[PDB]
RNA sequence: UUAUGUAUUUACUGACCU
C-alpha cells in the first residue's frame, strides 16, 4: 500500500528545471553535491583543467575522465 | 606508440597519432593485417584465471616513423634568459609529461 | 594599465582529431583542435611530411568535434560543439582557404 | 626547438647566475625511483625462479633482468598510488648534458 | 511498501487473471463497469508497471480502503504468478 | 536540538561573528563558516526590524542635491534658476501666450563648454569598496 | 625587497612586510577576489601580475596610499585592511604557468610573456598613447561585429569568461583583420577612416616593435 | 511581457521557425520589451508554429508583419538562449476590455 | 511610542490598454 504521498506537481510558477538551483530549504549536502557535479563537468569540459589534472598524476586523460566521471555519482558521500 | 588523445588511420595507409603531451607523430603502416607470426588470442577460447593472455612488448614491426610534428605542450616552467651569449634572448622551457619530458630551448631563428 | 594580447607561437597540443575528405577530393585531410584553435593538416603522402593548411581561432573550447558525410556526398562537413550553446557545421572551402560556416543553431545558455 | 631529454615531469628550475647552469627538480606521482625499479625487477626474477622451477627456466629471469625497455618508448611503469619519484638535475643549457644527478627516496 | 518488489509482465499471463479481477471489482463497487476493468487491462499492459500510480488511480474511483485492499490482493497474485514459470498464481494453480 | 551561543561560539574558529539568531538556524556551523568566510558581505541590518528599511527618514529635512563641480562650472544652474524664477512670476495668460509666440534663445549657452566639462574636466567621484553596504544612518555617522 | 608577495593557492596575493628592527611578518594588504593563483610575477614596486588555474590573468595594483608601516584584530572583510585592487582581468583559455616581464628583441621594449599549459606562448603589451589604445579598441570593436568567431562563442563573453574583461584588447581578433575578404576590409577601414594596407601596417607595427 | 505579470511564456525548445510581430507591436523586444538595439532573431517552437498559427504575432497573436528580435540587453544576458518566447495565455487584459 | 486588523480617501508605479 501507500498513504497520502500523492504530490504530483502544482502551479508552474517559474519551472526551475535547471538542476542545481535550489530553494530556501536546501541543505548543505545538496548544494555541495551540486557544487561538486558542476565542478566535475567543468573539469572535463575545459580541455586545459583536464591537462592540469593529468600532469599532477601520471594518469592519461581517459583515465582522469573515467575517474571524474564515475565520481559524479555520489561525490560527497551518502546523505 | 606514445599515448594518444586521438588517432586517425588514413586510407593510403597512414597512421596519425596525436600525443596529448609532447610531440605528435605520423607513421606509415608497413605490415597491415599482421596475421602471420604473433601469438594472437581471442574472446571465446576457454581461458580462465583472469586475463591469462599476455604479450611480450617489442619495438616497431608494423609501423615506421615518418614525421615527428612538434609541440611544446605542456609548458610547465619557462625562463627568458640569454645564457648562450647571443644578442637576442632565448626561451628555456620545461616540457612534456613523464619519460617523454624534455627541456626545450627556443630561439627566434630558422633551422 | 592598458594592455594588448598577442600570440607568438600559438597552441600545439591536440585534444581532438578527425579525418576525411574535407577538401572534396580523393585525398584525405586531418582536422585537429588545439582546444582554442582549429586547424587543418594535410598528410602529404609522397614525402610523408605534415603541412598545416589553415589555422583559425574559434575563441571557444571545442568540447567535441566530429566529421560527417552527407548521404551520397563527396565532401565531409566538420561539426563543432562548444561552450557556446551552439552546434555549428563547417565546410572547408579550398578556394578562399577558410572554413565557411554552413549552419549555427542555438540550444541553451553558454559556457 | 632543441630538446634535452629528462626523466620525469620537471616542476620548475632555477638559474645559477654565475657560470650559467640550470638546476631542475623532476617529480612524478605514480612513479618508481629507479632503485625501486631495480629492486622490483630483482624481486620479479626471484619469484620467477621460485614458482616451481624444478621441471625450470631461470633463463627467463636473467633475460628479464638484463633487457631494459626504453620507458620513453614503452611508457613508464606506474607505482600504484601515493608513490613519488623525484630527482634533481644540474644541466648545462648549452649542450644539454646531465652535469649532476641526485636521486631522492621512494615517496620523497 | 509491499507494492515495491518489482514485476515484469512478460513473466505473467493476463487472460487468466482478468476474470478474477472482474469478479473482485464487481464485489467492490457492487455492479459492473468496463472502463475500470479495462483500466486493469491497460495499466497492466506495460511490461514493468507501477503499483503506486495504480493505487492512486484506483483510489480515485474506489474508496481508498477498497483501493488499499485491492492492491494488497492484486499485487501478491502478480508476484505468485511471476515466481512460477507457468505464470499462474496459487489461487488458480490449486483451483 | 538548538545548541546555544555558548557552545556554538566555543566550536567555531572565528567566534567573533556568531550572533543571537544563528543558533536558531537550520544548519549553524556552515552559517557561521560562511559568516566568517573571507570576502563576503553580510545580510543588511534591517532584516529583523519593523520599519520597512527607510520609513525612519520621516521628519529630517535634507538639502536638495549638490551638483558635481564640473557641471556647476558650466553656469547651467544659474541659467536654470534664473528662468525658473522668471517663470514663477508668469500668469496663465502669458504662459499660454508664450506657448504660441515663443521667445527663444533663453539659454543658448554653448556646446564647447559642455563638451569640455564632460570630457576635459571630468572628475572621478569618491567611490567605495564592495564591502561598504548601506544602512539607515550611515551618513550621519561621519564621525569616523 | 622589503615586501613579500605570498600567493595563496585559493584566495589571492597577500602583501607581507618584513621589518629590519624587528623580525616580524605583517600582512598589510590582500585582494578581494578568490583567484586560485598558479604563478605570478612582479611588474612595479606596487603591481603584481598573476595567473590562475582556470585561465585568466589578473594584474593587482596597490592603491596609491597603502602605507606599509603597520605594527602588530578585526580586519575589514574577514581579511586584511588595505584591500588591493585589480587593473585587468583577461581570459586566455589555457592555464598560464609562467609569467615573466622581459624584452624579447633588443631595440624593442618590455612586454609580459606568458607561456600557457597547452603549448601556446603569448605576450601582453602596454600601449604607449591613447590614440593607439583608442584605435585598436575601435578595430576590435568592429571585428566583434563584422567577424564573429567560429563556434558562435561571443568574443567579449569568451574573454569575460570568469571575471569580466578589463583594459585588455585581444589582438588575436585584431590580427584577423588580415584574413577577411577585402569587401569587409574596406568596410572596416573606411569605418575607421583609414585604408586596409594602412591598417595592416599599423597592426603589424606593434608585433614588430615588442615581439616577433 | 514585463508589464502584465501574469503572462506566461511557452519556454519549449526553439526550432527553426522565425518569430513574427504584429503591426501594432513592431519594434518591441520580446523579453525586455523595448524598441532600441535589436540584435538577435526569434526562433519559436514547432507547436507554437503549426498550421493556423504561422506568421502570427509572438505577443499579440495578431497577424505578423515583421520579424521579431531580442535587444542587445537581452542578448548579452543570454535571455535568448532559454525557450521559445511565445506568450501563450491571454489573461485579464484584452479580455475584460473585450467585455467592455 | 514603534504596531495590528480594517472602513477609507488621496497620491504613485508598469512606454499596461481600443
Ligand atoms: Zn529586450
Ligand atoms: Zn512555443
Ligand atoms: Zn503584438
Amino acid at each position: 500500500m501507500t498513504d497520502r504521498y500523492t504530490i504530483h506537481s502544482q502551479l508552474e510558477h517559474l519551472q526551475s528545471k535547471y538542476i542545481g538551483t535550489g530553494h530556501a530549504d536546501t541543505t548543505k549536502w545538496e548544494w555541495l553535491v551540486n557544487q561538486h557535479r558542476d565542478s566535475y563537468c567543468s573539469y572535463m569540459g575545459h580541455f586545459d583543467l583536464l591537462n592540469y589534472f593529468a600532469i599532477a598524476e601520471n594518469e592519461s586523460k581517459a583515465r582522469v575522465r573515467f575517474n571524474l566521471m564515475e565520481k559524479m555519482l555520489q561525490p560527497c558521500g551518502p546523505p | 606508440v606514445p599515448v594518444a588523445a586521438a588517432m586517425c588511420v588514413l586510407k593510403t595507409g597512414f597512421l596519425f597519432v596525436a600525443s596529448e603531451f609532447g610531440n605528435h607523430y605520423l607513421y606509415q603502416i608497413a605490415h597491415l593485417g599482421d596475421d602471420d607470426e604473433e601469438p594472437e588470442f581471442s574472446s571465446a577460447m576457454p581461458l580462465e584465471e583472469g586475463d591469462t593472455f599476455f604479450f611480450q612488448p617489442r619495438p616497431l614491426k608494423n609501423l615506421v616513423l615518418v614525421d615527428e610534428l612538434d609541440s611544446l605542450s605542456p609548458i610547465l616552467f619557462c625562463q627568458i634568459a640569454d645564457l648562450a651569449n647571443e644578442d637576442t634572448p632565448q626561451l628555456y622551457v620545461a616540457c612534456g609529461r613523464g619519460p617523454r619530458s624534455s627541456l626545450r630551448v627556443l630561439r627566434h631563428g630558422l633551422e | 594599465m592598458f594592455l594588448y594580447n598577442l600570440t607568438l607561437q600559438r597552441a600545439t597540443g591536440i585534444s581532438f582529431a578527425i579525418h576525411g575528405n574535407f577538401s572534396g577530393t580523393k585525398q584525405q585531410e586531418i582536422v585537429v583542435s588545439r582546444g582554442k584553435i582549429l586547424e587543418l593538416l594535410r598528410p602529404d603522402p609522397n614525402t610523408g611530411k605534415v603541412h598545416t593548411l589553415l589555422t583559425v581561432e574559434v575563441f571557444g573550447v571545442i568540447r567535441s568535434l566530429m566529421a560527417f558525410r552527407l548521404t551520397g556526398g563527396t565532401k565531409d562537413y566538420i561539426v563543432v560543439g562548444s561552450d557556446s550553446g551552439r552546434i555549428v557545421i563547417l565546410e572547408y572551402q579550398p578556394s578562399k582557404n577558410m572554413f565557411e560556416k554552413i549552419h549555427q543553431e542555438t540550444f541553451g545558455k553558454s559556457g | 626547438q632543441v630538446a634535452f631529454p629528462l626523466q620525469y615531469t620537471p616542476r620548475k628550475f632555477v638559474i645559477h647566475p654565475e657560470s650559467n647552469n640550470l638546476i631542475i627538480i623532476e617529480t612524478d606521482h605514480n612513479a618508481y625511483t629507479e632503485a625501486t625499479k631495480a629492486q622490483r625487477k630483482q624481486q620479479m626474477a626471484e619469484e620467477m625462479v621460485e614458482a616451481a622451477g624444478e621441471d625450470l627456466a631461470a633463463e627467463m629471469a636473467a633475460a628479464f633482468l638484463n633487457e631494459n625497455l626504453p620507458e620513453s618508448i614503452f611508457g613508464a611503469p606506474k607505482a600504484g598510488n601515493g608513490q613519488w619519484a623525484s630527482v634533481i638535475r644540474v644541466m648545462n643549457p648549452i649542450q644539454g648534458n646531465t652535469l649532476d644527478l641526485v636521486q631522492l627516496e621512494q615517496n620523497e | 511498501e509491499c507494492l515495491e518488489k518489482k514485476v515484469d509482465m512478460s513473466k505473467v499471463n493476463l487472460e487468466v487473471i482478468k476474470p478474477w479481477i472482474t469478479k473482485r471489482v464487481t464485489e467492490i463497487l457492487g455492479f459492473e463497469d468496463d472502463v475500470v476493468i479495462e483500466f486493469i487491462f491497460n495499466q497492466l499492459e506495460v511490461k514493468n508497471p507501477d503499483s503506486k500510480m495504480m493505487q492512486i488511480n484506483l483510489t480515485g474511483f474506489l474508496n481508498g480502503k477498497n483501493a488499499r485492499e485491492f492492491m494488497g490482493e492484486l499485487w501478491p497474485l502478480l508476484l505468485s504468478a511471476q515466481e512460477n514459470i507457468a505464470g499462474i498464481p496459487s489461487a488458480f494453480l490449486e483451483l | 536540538n538548538r545548541f546555544t551561543v555558548a557552545e556554538l561560539k566555543q566550536l567555531v574558529a572565528r567566534p567573533d561573528v556568531v550572533e543571537m539568531h544563528d543558533v536558531t538556524a537550520q544548519d549553524p556551523k556552515l552559517l557561521v563558516h560562511l559568516k566568517a568566510t573571507r570576502n563576503s558581505v553580510p545580510v543588511p541590518r534591517h532584516w529583523c526590524f519593523k520599519r520597512k528599511y527607510l520609513q525612519g527618514k520621516r521628519g529630517i529635512e535634507k538639502p536638495p542635491f549638490e551638483l558635481p563641480d564640473f557641471i556647476k562650472r558650466t553656469g547651467i544652474q544659474e541659467m536654470r534658476e534664473a528662468l525658473q524664477e522668471k517663470e514663477e512670476q508668469k500668469t496663465m495668460k502669458s504662459k499660454m501666450r508664450e506657448k504660441v509666440r515663443p521667445k527663444m534663445g533663453k539659454i543658448d549657452i554653448d556646446y564647447q563648454k559642455l563638451h569640455d566639462a564632460f570630457f576635459k574636466w571630468q572628475t572621478k567621484p569618491k567611490l567605495t569598496i564592495h564591502g561598504d553596504l548601506y544602512y539607515e544612518g550611515k551618513e550621519f555617522e561621519t564621525r569616523l | 625587497g622589503h615586501r613579500v608577495i605570498v600567493s595563496d593557492v585559493q584566495e589571492s596575493f597577500i602583501w607581507v612586510r618584513y621589518k629590519r628592527n624587528e623580525n616580524q611578518l605583517i600582512i598589510f594588504a590582500d585582494d578581494t577576489y578568490p583567484r586560485w593563483v598558479t604563478t605570478a610575477s612582479l611588474l612595479d614596486y606596487d603591481t603584481v601580475a598573476g595567473a590562475d588555474k582556470f585561465g585568466n590573468i589578473c594584474v593587482v595594483r596597490l592603491p596609491p596610499n597603502t602605507n606599509d608601516e603597520v605594527d602588530e584584530d578585526r580586519g575589514l572583510l574577514n581579511g586584511a585592511s588595505q584591500k588591493a585592487e585589480v587593473i585587468m582581468n583577461y581570459h586566455v583559455g589555457e592555464t598560464v604557468l609562467s609569467l615573466q616581464k622581459t624584452t624579447l628583441i633588443p631595440g624593442g621594449s618590455e612586454s609580459l610573456v606568458y607561456t600557457t599549459l597547452s603549448g601556446g606562448i603569448g605576450i601582453l603589451v602596454p600601449f604607449t598613447s591613447h590614440e593607439d589604445h583608442d584605435f585598436f579598441q575601435h578595430v576590435e570593436m568592429h571585428l566583434r561585429s563584422e567577424h564573429p568567431p567560429l563556434c558562435g562563442r561571443d568574443h567579449l563573453s569568451f574573454r569575460s569568461y570568469y571575471f569580466p574583461v578589463k583594459n585588455v584588447i585581444d589582438g588575436d581578433l585584431c590580427e584577423q583583420f588580415n584574413s577577411m575578404e577585402p569587401n569587409k576590409q574596406k568596410n572596416v577601414s573606411e569605418e575607421l577612416d583609414r585604408t586596409p594596407p594602412e591598417v595592416s601596417k599599423k597592426l603589424e607595427d606593434i608585433r614588430t616593435r615588442y615581439a616577433f | 511581457a514585463k508589464h502584465h505579470p501574469d503572462l506566461i511564456f511557452c519556454r519549449k525548445q526553439a526550432g527553426v521557425a522565425i518569430g513574427r510581430l504584429c503591426e501594432k507591436c513592431d519594434g518591441k523586444c520580446v523579453i525586455c520589451d523595448s524598441y532600441v538595439r535589436p540584435c538577435t532573431l526569434v526562433r519559436i517552437c514547432d507547436e507554437c508554429n503549426y498550421g493556423s498559427y504561422q506568421g502570427r504575432c509572438v505577443i499579440c497573436g495578431g497577424p505578423g508583419v515583421s520579424d521579431a528580435y531580442y535587444c542587445k540587453e537581452c542578448t548579452i544576458q543570454e535571455k535568448d538562449r532559454d525557450g521559445c518566447p511565445k506568450i501563450v495565455n491571454l489573461g485579464s487584459s484584452k479580455t475584460d476590455l473585450f467585455y467592455e
